[PDB]
């Protein structure tokens, strides 16, 4: 007895029915419970819309609305938890469970409103299992998830040594714990299971008045205890919000997850009875975005472009030259020659020709935004992954920027701090921004137009280095003082966000790692193909490698980048 | 598949106190075969493990050793036995042991202790504990005896660092195979590791389980500054507590007193601390005790003044009954720990009193038998387990905070409400306790237990206990009683019993309600209907009675008599009489929770059908004297019915009449002296009372529900 | 507050089938 519970779904229900339709369960073994209320949006249409196309193939179904009121009295706002709130929840689940009680029926599934259940076999692998209250482990984008591991005395979490060794699936098969909310999967043959109560406490109760922790007492005084576990990918669910936001913010955070899906896998599909409400894709408010792809690459662009839409993102793509394939004869036709004197700083070799060709690329994106006189510019490359609310923070910080006023040129948006020390000094009165330092990684990055101008002053048709060295260069910050002395002019200033917004999609000797640059021919000659790097690769990830007294603490942050509730 | 015959369980353990006898129960539950070294000589090493000491035991060992030193079949164990409990089976230990494949297993503890600067030299492992500690080592004969055999120092020096010293040579380490426990396959150490540790419960015996990495150790082994947490896990492994079979050992060394000769002596000691409630009914019910009253002497401490005249009226009974007595007067002045130190030096320096049982006189025991069980239990200390009506508070804590203050456990709900049975342990019992002689003889021998601190006298003596190694039991198998609430206590009345119906419910109706209540209530007869839809049940007793008219006597104002009121709203009066309101005296919220419990469920289960929720304004006392008023005339009374209750005896203090039921003829001749009458009184009774003649007669009102 | 259990608890019997 499948049994949602919905409300401001609208943002979210395609997805998550879509996926909840293809259940392999032979469909005239089934129910529904929908029941939704109090809801500002369209929820009401949608749902009447799929019940209607489907209450057919399904057993029988049920519906319960209640469009009026369309808020609660005592309450902030839509995210804010007013003790009417948590009765009426209890009320609602309890009368669920009496429904599936005198239909005579095994099991009752607690889908909720946002948890994608991905995986088709999520109910026979639950059902194959015999255990009276199990619920699998969604993943998330950071800590939280649906089970925890310890309550100290009053019901509020504490984390025990034994839950990071689960939650990054470390040790397999059910393990018992004391809490599981959201998805789980009660049963209702076992003679046990006549004495769970979801809304009349147990008469002994002391703790708080919360709706998850008047679950676990009951299941705790009538002897049955709540599993979960993990033995392969089941789902995901969108870490809660602070009680304190709009209904935008929860639709940004389901696109994130949705996002979050297509790493690895290709995209959730919506239902075929439903219809997605097509958004509008806007141009940031910048003069252009460019997208750096290979024309041989064709599975890298299809994901980016729906993750561009995905957040009403237009994209201007552009070609990047194959500098693989180029010969000579072309080659020196630009008079492009190597700079001087210049090797690999890992490894020693000379240089390449896939870094010649993003070098190439990036150059004539130089060109042209010079030529065609753009205020300011955005650059991409070709493996990605959006952090959260990516569009909004990046339109905030560049509206603070742009209205103070200063000399920002080649303001950074994702790089690796390769120099590990104390923090670097913040730029006054400017938020989230601080100075540039060393660091490669040159993924994304707003070109400005009198930087532009500067870089293109530079000529460096003479000097051929990675664009992740060549930059440094230009703003006096490279260690090795013979680069600079090779060169003039340093009137560059760089500038680069301290919560980090763009993350490279695959690590170094890590799964789906295929780089077109690296594992090249050098620039000249045809017969030394320096390898992918396993072992020396040395760019695994700035993530555990940082964490140590970096601090950075003396900026100031947004009111955006706060969320989070019990569970981190 | 080594036989698990070639295993050899090596200890040391000078003394025999409580621990060693835990460590060897467990140990024996398993079979092993232990094998004890310097029973019976003097501990010449220094503190157990406050900076140094204990370089003796490996002396043992190294003179113990010749013995095995050519034997290459057998697998040795040397462990600590003042702390350990064993959690496991030999087989397991043995295959575990021979899957590491080493030579010598050490135990690893996350702290290196008695030197800090060789941290660095030891090896590198990523998640499991690095250090070495010499608690714990198992491992073939031949290696120990090569490893002990270069021991040569004082008896005084310390122990372990030479076992470090040892160890952190590489080539010795690798010609004889010395490995560290790292990830605790074998060896569990609580210090450091004291969030790591779950309770796995089972069939019929218990087991503990390492979270973080998922083992099950066999040897718990609670060094450092962690032995109340290895006491309270003592209950449970491996046997104590199973959730099928009742208790463990729980119900065994029991003398059951044989020998037909007198029990054994006894040296009883009531304190009197504070301003106590009901004092009189307890010292009543110290006279019923079973136990011989021809051995069992006595010593009652007061501290306060204001409980001197029920001592002094009691106290010939009590010099009667027991074979001893003596008394400590308030005016010595004296501090309550120093009464208990001069109670305990009491018993201390008589040869003959082969116990001690103090009970403070905030312990209200129900159950009579409560001797003879203590008694019977035979441990070294012990209490009964007391809880307050209702609620939580008790006369035990389950753990003990880093500040030496209460700090809940994890099964103190589950104590206190006896969904289990036995003799637990327990590091802090109060107010109740059995302690046996020769512990207070030669294992306690100082004088200043109680005081000798800033600290309250409880938590001075209950430490002074933990520290000398002796165990605080606490058995709670049959119910012996409950606890007094004395945190209020309004004293400025003449009888301040009379206020307590709402801190002390149960005891309030012992003792004021009439006995013969409940056999009304429940419906075996006793009600009465003298005439046509009236009820005649018993409600209050003699005590109670008396003391409510000695105390409106000694109000004195007894005003009314006027047809115009002051006390009415309206202000006219449809009948005066002369009486007292309750509100006067204060008594008004106490008669109403009165009315409210002890009333509503017998008209409840009287008049079928009828749910009330006595309700009350008008509540009062009356007293008839031939002199100034006779009865009262016909009339009707303003409430669905009315409680008359008599307060005073028939002919032996007033010759007169009850009441007289115009519409039926009916006739009251004598009341009785504490029940009740019942009866409507808006419309059907046209009700008139009898004169009395002789005397003075006294009856209460109340017109419940208007 | 130290301690937490992993309290034993079995599987009950099924319920009898329905007619
Ligand atoms: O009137 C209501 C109120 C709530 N809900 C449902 O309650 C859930 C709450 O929505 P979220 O997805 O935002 O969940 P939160 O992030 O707020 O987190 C919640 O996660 C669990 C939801 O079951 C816990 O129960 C607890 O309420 C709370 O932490 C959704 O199923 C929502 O549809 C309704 O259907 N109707
Ligand atoms: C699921 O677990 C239940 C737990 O009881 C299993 O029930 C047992 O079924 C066997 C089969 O005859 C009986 O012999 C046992 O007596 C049952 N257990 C009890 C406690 O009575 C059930 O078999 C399990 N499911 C499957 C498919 O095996
Ligand atoms: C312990 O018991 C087992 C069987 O229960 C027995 O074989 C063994 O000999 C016993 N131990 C000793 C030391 O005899
Ligand atoms: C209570 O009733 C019993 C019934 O026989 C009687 O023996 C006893 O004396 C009564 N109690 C009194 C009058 O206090
Ligand atoms: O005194 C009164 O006001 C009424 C007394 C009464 O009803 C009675 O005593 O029967
Ligand atoms: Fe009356
Ligand atoms: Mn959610």
């Amino acid at each position: 007895l499948i049994a949602l519970l919905a409300r401001n779904a609208a943002h979210a229900l395609p997805t998550t029915l879509g996926a909840l339709e293809r259940l392999r369960h032979p469909r005239e073994r089934t129910a529904l419970w929908v029941a939704t209320d109090h809801n500002m949006d369209n929820t009401s249409t949608v749902l009447r819309e799929w019940l209607v196309a489907v209450k057919s193939l399904y057993h029988s179904v049920e519906w319960r609305p209640a469009e009026e009121p369309r808020s609660y009295p005592d309450e902030e706002g839509p995210k804010h938890w007013s003790d009417s709130r948590y009765e009426h929840v209890m009320k609602l689940r309890q009368a669920a469970l009496k429904s599936a009680r005198d239909m005579w029926a095994d099991y009752i599934l607690f889908v909720d409103a946002d948890n994608l259940i991905l995986n088709p076999d999520t109910l026979s692998l639950l059902i194959a299992e015999n255990k009276t209250v199990v619920a699998p482990m969604l993943d998330s984008r950071a800590a939280y998830s649906n089970f925890w591991c310890g309550m100290t005395s009053q019901g509020y979490y504490k984390r025990t040594p034994a839950y990071i060794p689960i939650r990054k699936r470390d040790r397999r098969g059910c393990f018992a714990v004391p809490m599981v909310h959201s998805t789980f999967l009660i049963d209702l043959r076992k003679a046990a299971s006549r004495n769970l109560a979801f809304y009349p406490p147990h008469p002994d109760y002391t703790w708080s008045f919360d709706d998850i922790i008047v679950f676990a007492f009951s299941c705790k005084q009538a002897e049955v205890q709540m599993y979960v576990c993990n033995k392969e990918e089941y789902g995901f669910l969108p870490v809660p919000l602070r009680a304190h936001s709009t209904l935008q913010d929860e639709a940004e955070s389901f696109m994130h997850v949705q996002l979050e899906v297509m790493v690895k896998h290709p995209p959730a599909e919506p239902s075929r009875f439903i219809s997605a409400p097509t958004k509008t894709p806007d141009k940031m408010g910048f003069d252009e975005v460019f997208m750096i792809n290979l024309r041989r690459r064709q599975d890298r662009r299809e994901r980016m472009l729906r993750a561009l839409q995905a957040q009403e993102i237009e994209c201007r793509l552009v070609e990047a030259v194959d500098g693989k394939a180029m010969n000579t004869s072309q080659v020196e036709a630009l008079g492009i020659q190597m700079l001087p004197g210049y090797r690999d700083p890992y490894h020693g070799r000379p240089l390449t020709k896939g870094e010649l060709g993003c070098f190439l690329s990036h150059y004539n994106i130089w060109k042209e935004v010079v030529d065609r006189g753009l205020q300011k510019s955005l650059v991409f490359e070709d493996d990605l992954r959006f952090e959260i609310f990516f569009k909004r923070r990046l339109m905030n910080l560049m509206r603070d920027v742009e209205r103070e006023g200063l000399d920002w040129d080649l303001i950074y948006v994702g790089r690796k701090r390769m120099q590990v020390e104390h923090p670097e000094k913040a730029v006054p009165r400017v938020r989230n921004l601080v100075e540039a330092d060393y660091s490669y990684w040159t993924l994304a990055y707003v070109i400005s137009l009198q930087g532009a101008r500067k870089l293109l002053a530079a000529e460096p048709l003479s000097k051929m280095l990675p664009v992740d060295e060549f930059l440094p260069v230009m703003f006096d910050k490279h260690p090795v003082s013979e680069y600079k002395a090779h060169f003039s002019l340093r009137n560059l200033h760089a500038f680069s966000v301290e919560p980090l917004l763009i993350y490279p999609t695959h690590y170094t000797g890590d799964d789906g790692y295929v780089s077109d640059t690296e594992t090249s021919v050098v620039w000249n000659n045809e017969h030394v193909k320096t390898d992918w790097d396993r072992a020396k690769s040395q760019k695994m990830r700035e993530q555990q490698a940082l964490s140590r007294e970096a601090k950075n603490s003396d900026v100031l942050q947004s009111p955006l980048d706060s969320a989070a509730r019990d569970e981190l | 598949p080594v036989n698990p015959e070639k295993l050899l369980v090596i200890t040391v353990a000078t003394a025999e106190t409580e621990g060693y006898l835990r460590f060897l129960r467990s140990a024996e539950f398993f079979n092993y075969t232990v094998r004890t070294l310097g029973l019976g000589e003097e501990w010449r090493g220094g503190d157990v493990a406050r900076t140094v000491g204990g370089g003796q035991k490996v002396r043992w060992l190294k003179k113990e050793m010749e013995k095995y030193a050519d034997r290459e079949d057998m697998i040795i164990m040397f462990v600590d036995s003042y702390d350990v409990i064993l959690a496991g089976s030999p087989t397991e230990l043995l295959k575990k042991f021979v899957q590491s494949g080493s030579r010598l297993l050490f135990s690893a503890e996350s702290f290196c202790w008695p030197e800090w600067g060789l941290a660095e030299q030891y090896p590198e492992v990523g998640t499991g504990k690095r250090f070495l500690n010499s608690g714990g080592f198992i491992g073939f004969a031949t290696t120990i005896h090569q490893i002990v055999r270069q021991w040569k120092y004082k008896d005084d020096d310390d122990d372990q660092l030479f076992y470090t010293r040892l160890y952190l040579d590489p080539g010795l380490r690798e010609k004889l195979s010395l490995n560290l426990d790292h990830k605790s396959r074998i060896f569990q150490n609580l210090n450091g590791a004291l969030d790591e540790v779950v309770l796995k419960f089972d069939r019929n015996r218990v087991r503990i389980r390492n979270v973080a990495y998922d083992t099950l150790p066999i040897v718990v082994h609670g060094n450092g500054p962690t032995k109340l947490q290895l006491n309270y896990l003592g209950n449970y492994v491996p046997n104590g507590w199973t959730p099928e079979g009742g208790c463990g050992f729980c119900n065994q060394d029991r003398r059951t007193l044989p020998g037909g000769q007198p029990p054994p002596r006894v040296f009883l000691a009531v304190f009197v601390e504070q301003p106590t409630p009901f004092l009189p009914r307890f010292l009543q019910r110290l006279l019923l005790l079973d136990y011989p009253p021809d051995r069992v002497t006595l010593f009652l401490h007061n501290n306060e003044v204001f409980h001197e005249p029920h001592i002094a009226d009691s106290w010939p009974q009590l010099q009667d009954h027991f074979s001893a007595v003596k008394l400590v007067g308030p005016e010595e002045a004296l501090s309550p720990g120093e009464a208990r130190d001069m109670a305990m030096d009491l018993c201390r320096q008589d040869p003959e009193c082969e116990f001690y049982f103090s009970l403070d006189a905030d312990a209200v025991l129900t159950n009579l038998q409560t001797l003879r069980i203590l008694i019977e239990e035979n441990r070294k200390v012990i209490a009964p387990m007391l809880s307050r009506h209702g609620k939580l508070w008790s006369n035990f804590w389950g753990a003990l905070s880093p500040d030496e203050y209460y700090a809940r456990s994890e099964d103190y709900v589950e104590l206190v409400q006896r969904k289990r049975v036995g003799v637990w342990n327990v590091p802090y019992i109060s107010q109740a306790y059995v302690i046996r002689g020769d512990t207070l003889r030669m294992e306690l021998p100082q004088r200043d237990v109680f005081s000798g601190s800033d600290t309250d006298p409880d938590m001075a003596f209950c430490k002074s206990f933990r520290d000398k190694g002796i165990f605080l039991h606490l058995s709670n198998q049959h119910e012996f009683g409950r606890l007094l609430a004395t945190s209020r206590y309004d004293t400025e009345h003449l009888h301040p019993d009379l206020w307590q119906i709402f801190d002390n419910p149960v005891d309030w109706k012992e003792q004021y309600i009439h006995e013969n209540y409940s056999r009304a209530l429940e419906g075996e007869g006793i009600v009465e209907q003298p005439c046509p839809d009236v009820y005649w049940f018993p409600l209050l007793s003699e005590q109670m009675c008396d003391e409510l008219v000695a105390e409106m006597e000694h109000y004195g104002q007894w005003s009314g008599g006027r047809h115009e009121d002051s006390r009415l709203a309206g202000g006219y009066e449809n009948v005066p009489t002369v009486d007292i309101h309750m509100k006067q005296v204060g008594y008004e919220d106490q008669w109403l929770q009165l009315l409210r419990t002890y009333v509503g469920p017998m008209t409840e289960s009287l008049f079928p059908g009828y749910h009330t929720k006595a309700r009350a304004v008008m509540n009062f006392v009356v007293r008839y004297r031939p002199d100034e008023q006779p009865s009262l005339r016909p009339h009707h009374d303003s409430s669905t019915f009315t409680l008359n209750v008599a307060l005073n005896h028939k002919g032996l203090d007033y010759e007169g009449g009850g009441c007289r039921f115009l519409r039926y003829d009916c006739v009251i001749s004598s009341p009785r002296k504490g029940w009740a009458l019942l009866h409507p009184g808006r419309l059907t009774h046209y009700h008139e009372g009898l004169p009395t003649t002789w005397g003075t007669r006294y009856i209460m009102v109340s017109f419940v529900d208007p | 507050a130290y301690f937490p259990e992993e309290r034993w608890s079995p599987e009950s019997p099924l319920q009898a089938p329905r007619v």
